[PDB]
């Protein structure tokens, strides 16, 4: 009771507050709205060791947004995107919150989407993050199994089709993984196919796939229990103006004791290795 | 009494110099000093030193002698603190004293905890503030940049919450700043009202980009273009992607330059006349380029090679192809896609258009000249040839026909 | 019963396969097995396995997971001993059991000592013997080469006691072995009686080396020349310096070719008449080249660029210019002492000599022609260009004169 | 005693045996002779632990040779050289020894020097190394301050002039050392000039030097005692056959427990740093 973990309370507070925030109305020429909060990573603890209630929470937030902007023909062009802030803390200032705003399948007609949310959506998130600390210090001041889900958004410098076939080509998969075991004679991955990776630690299973659109795998690590089988979904969002792809990864079914280990393993063995072998973006 | 426990306003410069000479083996005066203190419910006093040059002496290389020392309740802990400061920022020196660090059982080791990460973020943000304070003094900022440009670029490439903050410390040359290193803020303040993109170009050196043909058109519109000389600045530019609402555009890659409606009409009525020439160039170049397009991003250059988007740059391809451990079996081919850009206001392109209008699109001389033009475009763009023997033979043929040799 | 306690003649293949699949994470069979036992002044039993492919997965990165396991009196000690096997050889798997190794108080950790060095030497020599045994059956030797060519090249570059021993495993292509990778012993076996130098040439890829002009004259005298493609062959070759008494000669740099006395007497009369042409070349090029000599190491190429003696090869310079660790302030510039070699057998050099004889050594046409010839020779030799805009402009000028542009 | 340190006895035995061997007579047209032993590094101990006398000696030998070869026009041409044996051990076969033969200022008219040594001097060294273990097991079987000297031979791919000026140009010195402190304002190093290197650990002073041929410094380390000061002598040699500069370096006055330390420090901070900064040779 001396220390109170409030990561779930912070997740619920963010899912209650960040949702419904709109930059205007649904009938405006330029409109945006946070659909839901994708991921809340980090830690949110309240300690009473110093005698006074303190909160040293270190959190990173990522949300998804949907809206519509103007076009040259007079019609409203919809757009889906993501907004991720890498740091919200107790000592962060109102103007210190850096908002990484990105638009999936970005086009020239969507160029007005970025400044709009920068003028009417950012201050609301800023004041919400500012009030989060005071609500946390005022609330908790006085004295199969359970799985979780994470969200990743790596940016690759590669066309959607190229990366899609790279995630399926058995030879190229063995190239960028350096250790692969396929149990089917087929040259490429097909529906309902299992294969082993990374010295037996990784056992994945392609469940569903869409042409250059979606890839669903049943990822599972060898140390996990038998009923714990995670499901990872990768969505391609290649752009048309700047021509960049952003592999939106929704990773559910992860045990409560590996949600961090699965993250650093992906940014190194699934993002960095591909960018080093095939060179799909500068990385070090 | 230790130095970090005193008020910085009551500490002289000679005291900081003596502290640096005691904690560091360097004999030169530290370029900058930063003594700050954070209060509230968590307290730590940190004195950070910025050397005048890179501290790459390393008399005990491969052994951990980290620069930032940690103190818990005025007690020294160890010299193996690695995660206390990022590796890209691991060039400054100094000490930090706190009292809330969750040490090990014996209080001689600190690892695998989150209470140190917040102090690390405080250290890096205070170092950003110190660098901004250094930026006010140009004479010291020149030395700081010429010493840690690679470090600041790696920090822009690595960090995310401080990427936009560290982007203000970047100093590069440009077409209008050939004499002094200009900043991104000085670029956007000097940017015209109608320009919406920060244009930059990379190269092996300043001499290669000072006459690059990708600038002339952007100089016709009086658009300033940044110059990149190191192979590491691209790593930061592909992570920034924008600055103050102005996105970064690499002119060596494929991009769009907006023009007026009358210009659009004059260009669409002129491209339609070069369709057979573009088709001939495309079907004679094969799969070497994705498409041959009549480009208006050049004025006097007959043709150039523009690396298609989703790929690398010229200097980026050059720095990536020279890596032995990157690819040894030809597995990476992302940067193989290119575009053959031609300028219709060049006499060579007009002669080729007249030739293909005469019907000699499949002539051996026209094919040889188009292949030589593609090769010299690859050359002037910054790409190595697949086989210099064909280029050498074509050059020798041109020389022989110039010296009246039949 | 442990496998290292039994004789290798009583162990079948399935037991070795099971041991390899249990000590490692691979599902495939090992490429080669080596179960040996030394019982002299040093007593140890070692079982080694060669993986089919390079085990560069490193799933648990940044932690001590050395490949060779250590055992003292049939007792596992630790898995952190990386000094037992060299860093270039740290790709094979297996175990090594001994009884004379001194350990710590608890006998779970090993520190630096000299007794492990002799075990390391025995391990490396037995692995060399195993590689020589693999050389007997080419079906597995081609896989072993395609797997650990870089490893064996780093090994022959680093080590000097086993440098000549590791040189026997080198397999490359040549002018007479374009279909299969030949060895150095097979190369010196086909060496004529008048040749005493192993000639080799390096490049960025096989396509450029196969069509390199430096081989033409070398193919006229029926001299076989080896080809080097990877950026690591140059270093191993300059570390070897000789093979079975035959010195390694890099033809991209200056060297001496075999010739008779009558050949020298017939070539000096042709060199003495081209001396004013060479002086014009020298005083026109200036700093770019240190000397212009009439070379006979070419057959039909009008000109070429040969790195000045005591310099670097083309591929070595191309990789070292891209290391991106010390290129600040241009610290590496010693390779700029090139040499312009000319072949007077080509009509271009004859016409240039005639123009010089006419007295046009200062004409602008001769100047820009020899400049363009210099850039194209530097291109064909494998070096990058500086300010290629002037080269492209000269190419466009020759194109305009070819298209009858007034 | 059961343990006998025999490094000095091995050194004196090699100095008594390796010298005097000659590849014929001085009256011949082609002659070679080992002048002296340069350095003998490693360890040579005789212990009794396995019920029998053993000697797991690990030694590396380097010697100098002088002689003359036949020319093509007139009298004989003299030559200096070095012979490096990187390994002599108990399990070394008579033919397992590898001999690194090098000739200072070697050229074409000198290329016939090595085969002679390979036809007359190599078997003598082989049989000497073979009998060394026998006499070792037969002799040591069952029952100012004192300084030393070492010798190294690094290889550099650069003309001798540039490498010589590299050790004198203060700017190039600060380039290849990245830490330097000079007391004089002169741009080039001069005689009797002291300067600090490598973070206050290296105290050197140029005491003598010749034009592109000699470089004599007084070397001193900070952790060394007061009356301990070492003397380094470096000599350049431009070969016209390998086209490299074989700079032979000789340290005198090294303390009794700093030989391998200064050897590694020179091989890493003096040789490898120059070979990576200026590219004067291959480094990996």
């Amino acid at each position: 009771w001396v220390d109170k973990n409030c990561i779930g309370w912070a997740k619920e507070y963010f899912k209650q507050k960040l949702v419904g925030v709109e930059a205007g109305s649904v009938k405006d020429k330029k409109y945006a709205k946070i659909k839901s909060v994708s991921s809340i990573e980090g830690d949110c603890e309240v300690n009473q060791r110093k005698g006074k209630v303190i909160s040293l929470f270190d959190l990173k937030i990522t949300v998804l947004i949907e809206g519509h902007v103007d076009s040259k023909d007079g019609s409203a062009l919809p757009f889906e995107g993501s907004i991720n802030v890498p740091e919200v803390a107790f000592d962060s200032e109102a103007s210190s919150y850096q908002f990484d705003i990105s638009i999936f399948k970005e086009t020239s007609e969507l160029s007005e989407a970025k400044p709009l949310i920068r003028s009417e959506l950012l201050p609301k998130l800023r004041q919400i993050f500012q009030q989060f600390g005071k609500d946390l210090l005022a609330t908790h001041g006085n004295d199969s199994g359970n799985s979780t889900s994470i969200y990743l958004e790596p940016t690759f410098n590669v066309p959607s089709s190229e990366l899609y076939e790279t995630f399926l080509d058995k030879q190229r998969i063995l190239a960028w993984t350096r250790s692969a075991q396929f149990f089917n004679s087929g040259p490429k991955l097909e529906t309902k196919e299992k294969f082993e990776l990374f010295g037996g630690n990784v056992i994945s299973e392609l469940v569903s796939c869409e042409k250059d659109k979606k890839l669903v795998f049943h990822w599972k690590l060898k140390d996990w229990s038998a009923p714990f089988n995670s499901t990872i979904e990768m969505t391609f969002h290649e752009s048309q103006e700047f021509h960049e792809t952003k592999l939106q990864v929704k990773w559910t079914g992860i045990p409560v004791g590996e949600e961090d280990r699965v993250r650093a393993n992906f940014e190194e063995y699934y993002v960095r290795s591909i960018k080093l072998t095939f060179g799909f973006g500068a990385v070090l | 009494k230790p130095l970090w426990t005193r008020n910085p306003s009551d500490i002289t410069q000679e005291e900081y110099n003596a502290f640096y000479k005691s904690i560091s083996n360097d004999w030169e005066d530290p370029l900058y000093v930063k003594h700050f203190s954070v209060e509230g419910q968590l307290e730590f006093r940190a004195i950070l030193f910025i050397p005048k040059r890179a501290p790459f002496d390393l008399f005990e290389s491969k052994k951990k002698k980290n620069n930032i020392k940690l103190y818990v309740r005025r007690v020294f802990i160890t010299d193996e603190a690695e995660d206390l400061i990022p590796e890209w920022l691991s060039f400054v020196k100094g000490v930090v004293d706190s009292e809330d660090l969750p040490l090990n059982l014996s209080r001689e080791m600190l690892q695998q905890n989150k209470i140190m990460k917040v102090i690390r973020k405080n250290i890096v943000k205070k170092l950003i503030e110190a660098f901004n304070e250094i930026a006010e003094d140009s004479e010291q900022f020149d030395k700081f940049y010429s010493a840690f440009a690679k470090n600041i670029k790696l920090g822009v490439h690595e960090d995310t919450q401080n990427r936009a903050a560290l982007a203000k410390l970047l100093r590069y040359n440009s077409t209008k700043s050939v004499d002094e290193l200009t900043s991104l803020t000085d670029y956007v303040t000097r940017m015209p009202e109608h320009q919406k993109n920060i244009y930059y170009i990379t190269g092996e050196s300043l001499k290669a980009v000072e006459k690059s043909p990708f600038l002339d058109a952007l100089k016709a519109k009086n658009f300033e273009v940044l110059f990149l000389t190191d192979p590491i600045d691209e790593y930061a530019f592909t992570q920034l992607k924008e600055f103050e609402g102005k996105t970064l555009v690499d002119i060596t890659k494929d991009f769009e330059l907006e023009e007026t409606d009358e210009e659009k009409a004059e260009r669409e009525k002129e491209i339609k006349e070069y369709e057979p020439l573009t088709k001939a160039l495309k079907d004679i170049l094969g799969d070497q380029v994705e498409k041959v397009v009549v480009s208006y991003k050049l004025l006097d250059a007959p043709a150039a090679i523009r690396t298609g988007q989703f790929g690398w740059s010229a200097n980026m391809e050059r720095i990536m192809k020279a890596q032995a451990l990157r690819d040894s079996s030809m597995s990476s081919y992302m940067s193989s896609k290119k575009t053959f850009e031609i300028s219709p206001k060049s006499p060579i392109i007009k002669e080729l258009k007249k030739r293909v209008d005469e019907g000699g699109a499949q002539d051996k001389t026209v094919k040889d000249l188009t292949n030589l033009l593609f090769e010299t475009a690859l050359l002037t763009s910054g790409f190595s040839l697949e086989e210099p023997t064909s280029f050498a033979s074509r050059i020798n043929r041109l020389i022989s026909l110039g010296l009246n040799i039949d």
